């Protein structure tokens, strides 16, 4: 049953933004971070642990063929209003089992590169950022 | 085409139903006036309502599953004052792997348990039957024999509980068995000690008893008693049964479309064959239907043997000879595979 | 006695989690950190310890080819209810002396990838998690 | 190739025959049809040629 | 020629017995109250049923 | 495969027509004059297809 | 069936570059080389591949009768503006089955031979390539 | 017992692929190279090794005569789907002692040559490949 | 219209150096070498390239008659002032269609020969350089 065929490769990958698709997305990250209080019981050696909550942290990064940040983030950030997102991430690889799509919701960019350039060096953009909500559709 | 439609509508929660299994296809023979021939079910509501009330029942009796639906329901409709022979006849063409007829008798029984006996037999094709009370000496049938069975307070005989106990075997999947499987929708059964229950399957039985908790099946076994050197106790079990004739029926499929008729009968096509085979095998081995380490090849003993029958010398004759030799439009082959069983019986032993 | 073919590979490893064997498993660690504190003893240059108590912690990695993780723990974490599991590591490599079977026991994870692809990578999951107990089954 | 066990998909129903009494009249020197699994099928591809001679063999 | 024979068949495990030589021959002389004359023997699975228990030893 | 003159055949066309066996060299006969008759002989093998099969599995 | 006037002889091709035909080529190379990353499976001992994708390579011989290549890039590659080619092979030798004709799409040069010369040697330039696409036109 | 009759000569090759006859075969080669790691043993001076697993490669070189390759694997790996393939070698000197055939499974190729031509040589395939599998059939 | 005496023969070179002619030339050589650097474009199995510039390398191969190269930049280079040069490639065979000539600028050398010699062997002298810039004068 499982076959290195199976593996999904990351070619596969695509990426809506605030409704809008990203052709030129390179990567994408998405992960909840649990919160976790040790706590040691009477009698017992092995310590144990509480869950608290988690922590939604990402990061998206692009080739650098427009202005797509600066037009979703720039203006607002200066008068203090800071927009919210929805990122929809799809891996459909062919000879894999099935489609893997997810929303993740609530998204809050963590910064804003304005320029960054190097004689010699093709341009990529490396965008951080918080969510957190998500929801499920085409699990495998 | 019409206006633009943005319809939205409320309503309820609607009862969910059970999933369907890739495998397991069902044939039951009925008896009405009305709605003759042959017809297709899927789903529990898709019944011709020409058909009526008890047929209706026992319909709605055979779609229910074990943890999954049956794959497909194949209803053959008979008037009356015939013979079964003719409904038999008509099923040879068909594709089916279980066969049960609520109503019938003795000397009805007697044709289903030869009919089946000759087509395993003789026609090379497996397939099984849900009798209710016949004492075959075969793998091919299953005797199911309880008395009276009681559900939401009606009466089903013997004879015609079977398409409930056919549904449950067909929607039960590989790696499993039926052994101690409940039936939620059973109510009562007729006073049962456990050594009669012991002696009906030694005999060969398919029961019904009363355990912890809810009405179970006690063994999945055939009718088989008579075990021999070729045939030992593993052929008593429905499991085991069900995975040799899954493997039976895709080989022939494989040997039958591809290379009867089609290829010369040369000693390179022979080794093509072999390949096929093994890697059907080595499919198998990777779902866990059987275990590792199979093999195919050239079965050399029935070779010489068959070379020795027709006046060929075998003196002085190298083995790579004898096993490339031209063998007319025969093919002699030989493999073998392992299947384990289901747990069913455990001992603890407690020190305190 | 000792010869080079009794070391175990790591390629004769299998790994059962829930209940259900994981076909994908790349590596498993799973490992006992002990607490201990100073104590001088009036008298003597050397200081010694006492022992407290201990951690259990450890990894799986999976080449991605499903949804394990998410369908085993997502929904339950957003809710608030931890859920905890067994896992059974076996070393069964032919040319050593005999196997190694541990249960792993009251295993809560770190973390939860939601999606992480990259164009031109094969897809792989990291998930850390915390332990309290373990048996042994089959030891050398 | 040969038209041993081609099958005909169109044909639907046969009459009934045993097993025994189709090999003899594959032996008679008769192109039949039999009954299996699936569709119905050509038994063997065989000649009405039955007296064979030092000259006329099996081929 | 009859009908194509297509059997596929599911049997218990068996053995199989050594491998044979195409060295030596043994001459074997036994007095018997019957069945004389000259006896080849192939195998020992195939001794006919005229000599005694004695001689079939 | 072969094929080559049918010297038999070619023989006894000469005996038919009258000429002389006895103290005529083999090439003399093979290469005789025969009026518009040709007498050949070949030699050639055909193999049948695969329509019987036994596999036996051992569980 | 096989025989040894079938085989194909190579002066028997020819080929156009950006729609016009190269009287004078002397070679004509076009390969997909696949991007495949090992991956060991727990229990297996051979280990196997993914196919993660291709780079297309190639290259083009020419005996030096004309300016070809100065024309067709030089003086837009001094600008940064880099022009894409389809180029058409054909092979079709009179004693073969048929013919075989592929385009190769999305052609760009690895780099430009201003001179090359050498006392008592004939003239000959040699242009390496990269391409993306392709299309089958009569195989055989 | 060992004469110069008994070497086998590689015109007496054959060989299927998907179950085909390749009548214009040149050469074909396969082998399983061991992955070893060394291991020093405390007070011995002679280096040991572990056998960690293999990994088989091979090649197929053809007389070009016709598009085999390309209806092959040509359209299929544009799109993402890699197909797997079976191989029988078969090698029969009337000379030798007896025949030797073997079934290389699990292959898959390296590469797809589009074009290679060149004025006055004739038409020649490379096809290197790996694989995983392998089983004998008539060894001497 | 191609005819084997087109092919130009490097016999019928000239170069020009510094504003002066070099009659005792064997061979010259001027060639720009792209740079381009690998994108992977999510849903593409092809790999693509961005052009990033060029870095232009030659060579000039003498026979040894004079000091050329020592008078032109032997006391600068100890000094530590390096000289740059333009120089002018002519090819012009009788049999072909036109004229080549170009002139290659900012030429740096990359190294000096001080002495090379052998008993019995010829004197030449090779000087590779590195140039940045060039102009087509009379292209075919």
């Amino acid at each position: 049953n499982m076959e290195a065929r199976n593996v999904m490769s990351g070619t596969w990958g695509e990426l809506w933004l605030d409704g809008n698709k990203v052709a030129e997305v390179k990567k994408f990250q998405a992960k909840m971070e649990f919160t976790k209080e040790d706590i040691i019981i009477a009698g017992q050696m092995g310590t144990d642990t509480k869950y608290m909550g988690y922590k939604g942290k990402g990061s998206i990064t692009l080739y650098h063929v427009s202005s797509r940040m600066h037009k979703l983030i720039g203006e607002k950030i200066k008068r203090g209003s800071e927009p919210r997102f929805v990122a929809i991430s799809k891996l459909n690889d062919p000879d894999s089992y099935g489609a893997e799509r997810i929303a993740v919701k609530n998204i809050a960019f963590d910064d804003l590169t304005l320029a960054d350039w190097e004689v010699g060096v093709k341009g990529e953009i490396e965008a951080p950022f918080t969510f957190t909500e998500y929801d499920f559709l085409d699990i495998i | 085409i019409g206006l633009p439609s943005i319809n939205i509508s409320f309503k309820e929660l609607a009862t969910t139903v059970k999933e369907r299994s890739a495998r397991g296809i069902i044939a039951m023979v009925l008896k009405d006036a009305k709605a003759l021939g042959l017809n297709e079910i899927h789903e529990k509501e898709d019944i011709p309502v020409d058909l009526s009330a008890e047929n209706k029942e026992y319909i709605n009796l055979a779609l229910m599953g074990n943890v999954n639906t049956p794959n497909k329901l194949l209803v053959y409709v008979i008037e009356g004052e015939a013979d079964i022979q003719t409904a038999l006849d008509f099923l040879e063409t068909k594709e089916f792997n279980y066969l049960c007829m609520p109503k019938a008798v003795e000397a009805d029984k007697t044709a289903i348990k030869n009919w089946i006996i000759k087509l395993r037999d003789i026609d090379k094709v497996k397939v099984k039957a849900v009798l209710g009370k016949v004492v075959g000496n075969h793998e091919g049938i299953i005797n199911f024999t309880t008395e009276d069975v009681l559900v939401g307070e009606k009466k089903y005989s013997v004879d015609e509980f079977t398409s409930r106990v056919a549904g449950l075997i067909a929607g039960t999947p590989l790696s499993q068995s039926v052994t101690y499987t409940k039936l939620s929708d059973v109510v009562d059964i007729p006073k049962m000690t456990k050594v009669d229950a012991e002696s009906r399957v030694n005999k060969g039985e398919l029961i019904l008893i009363k355990e912890a908790g809810a009405i179970r099946i006690a063994r999945g076994v055939n009718s088989l008693t008579e075990l021999t050197a070729e045939k030992g106790e593993m052929f008593q079990k429905i499991k085991i049964v069900d995975t040799l004739d899954i493997i039976h029926s895709d080989i022939r499929k494989v040997i039958i479309d591809d290379y009867i008729g089609k290829v010369t009968n040369s000693y390179d096509n022979k080794c093509l064959l072999i390949v096929a085979i093994k890697s059907y095998l080595e499919e198998l081995e990777k779902s866990a239907l059987i275990e590792s380490d199979s093999t195919v090849e050239i079965d050399f003993e029935a070779q010489k043997s068959y070379l020795k029958s027709k006046g060929v010398d075998l003196s002085y004759m190298t083995l790579q000879e004898i096993k490339e030799a031209n063998t007319g439009s025969k093919v002699f082959l030989k493999a073998k595979i392992k299947v384990l069983d289901a747990m069913e019986d455990i001992d603890l032993s407690i020190e305190i």
